[PDB]
């Protein structure tokens, strides 16, 4: 409706019998293949991206969001865990991390 | 009829206001399968399986 | 008869522009791009993602979480399924 | 015979995803027309003048 791409903003310009909308849109680019997973196996548990993707490059599992590449650790603040790992299809096994774990270690 | 088209020469653009509409009507009806079909310039393809 | 009889007085039939095969040739690569790519091929490149995932950001924009889905997969692609075969009986049973 | 595009066979697999590493900012036109040319006709004078 407001341009190719996902619409950011607009500036309207006066013409001659008319208007002229100047669409300022967000487009992706330097796309890069990942391998995905819907869900991560912890302790008999499924954890899912509260807002994002799980990514892997090859050897590592980060959860990223969408629309943009910026890999980061797995934890409990960025995933939510809904049952056990027997319904879920394509869940892949990766360890969570717990920021209150190395504080309760030392 | 020739001495019709005569006769029909004295009605002025009546004959090119009519034609110039529905050549309008014509390349308006392919424009719009364009703005409708025509919303992607990558033809994509489903994967064999 | 009637389409030599408006012919024979002047009134001719334009072909369009773009021909059956072409307009499902397009539909076709909608198809193509929406079930392969989700909705990034509409604002950008096309962007693969597994269809129950791309699913499963459906129901995360209406207000679902993703575990409803990945929990129900082959109940959802179960009543897709009859769904787009009950539009195919009822599109050849009605006459209106 | 016209050619509707050139052709892209996206590569779907099950567990394979395409992540944007970088965006562009683009900035397209689109051109609306609102008015019209406003137009008054004297009748009698067109039909008849003087
Ligand atoms: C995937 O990304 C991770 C993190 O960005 C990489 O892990 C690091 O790789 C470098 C280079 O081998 C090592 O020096 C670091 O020690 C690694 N970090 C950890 C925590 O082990 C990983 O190598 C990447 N994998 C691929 C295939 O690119
Ligand atoms: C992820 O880990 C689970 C258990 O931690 C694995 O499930 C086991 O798989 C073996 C091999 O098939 C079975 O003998 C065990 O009985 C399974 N245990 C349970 C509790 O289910 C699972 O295979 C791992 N997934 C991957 C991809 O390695
Ligand atoms: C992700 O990997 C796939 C292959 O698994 C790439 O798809 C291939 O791309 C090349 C170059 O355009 C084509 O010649 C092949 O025919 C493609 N294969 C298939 C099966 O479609 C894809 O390009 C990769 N994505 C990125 C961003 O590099
Ligand atoms: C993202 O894309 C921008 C351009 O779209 C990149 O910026 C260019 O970077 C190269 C090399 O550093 C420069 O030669 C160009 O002059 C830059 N262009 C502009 C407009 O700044 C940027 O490097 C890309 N970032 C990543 C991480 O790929
Ligand atoms: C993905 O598909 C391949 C072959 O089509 C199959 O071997 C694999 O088990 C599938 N994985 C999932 C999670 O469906």
């Amino acid at each position: 409706f407001c341009g190719k791409g996902y619409h950011l903003m607009s500036f309207p310009q006066s013409a001659p019998h008319g208007v002229v909308f100047l669409h300022v849109t967000y487009v992706p680019a330097q796309e890069k293949n990942f391998t995905t997973a819907p869900a991560i196996c912890h302790d008999g548990k499924a954890h899912f991206p509260r807002e994002g993707v799980f990514v892997s490059n090859g050897t590592h599992w980060f959860v990223t969001q969408r629309n943009f590449y910026e890999p980061q650790i797995i934890t409990t603040d960025n995933t939510f865990v809904s049952g056990n790992c027997d319904v879920v299809i394509g869940i892949v096994n990766n360890t969570v991390y717990d920021p209150l774990q190395p504080e309760l270690d030392s | 009829s020739t001495e019709c088209s005569n006769l029909l020469l004295q009605y002025g653009s009546f004959c090119t206001q009519l034609k110039r509409a529905l050549t309008g009507i014509a390349v308006e009806q392919d424009k719009n399968t364009q703005e409708v079909f025509a919303q992607v310039k990558q033809i994509y393809k489903t994967p064999p399986i | 008869d009637l389409i030599c009889a408006q012919k024979f007085n002047g009134l001719t039939v334009l072909p369009p522009l773009l021909t059956d095969e072409m307009i499902a040739q397009y539909t076709s690569a909608l198809l193509a791009g929406t079930i392969t790519s989700g909705w990034t091929f509409g604002a950008g490149p096309a962007l693969q993602i597994p269809f129950p995932m791309q699913m499963a950001y459906r129901f995360n924009g209406i207000g679902v979480t993703q575990n409803v889905l990945y929990e129900n997969q082959k109940l959802i692609a179960n009543q897709f399924n009859s769904a787009i075969g009950k539009i195919q009986d009822s599109l050849s049973s009605t006459p209106s | 015979t016209m050619s509707l595009g050139a052709e892209n066979s996206v590569a779907y697999s099950n567990n394979s995803i395409a992540i944007p590493t970088n965006f562009t900012i683009s900035v397209t036109t689109e051109i609306l027309p609102v008015s019209m040319t406003k137009t008054s006709v004297d009748c009698t004078m067109y039909i008849c003048g003087d």
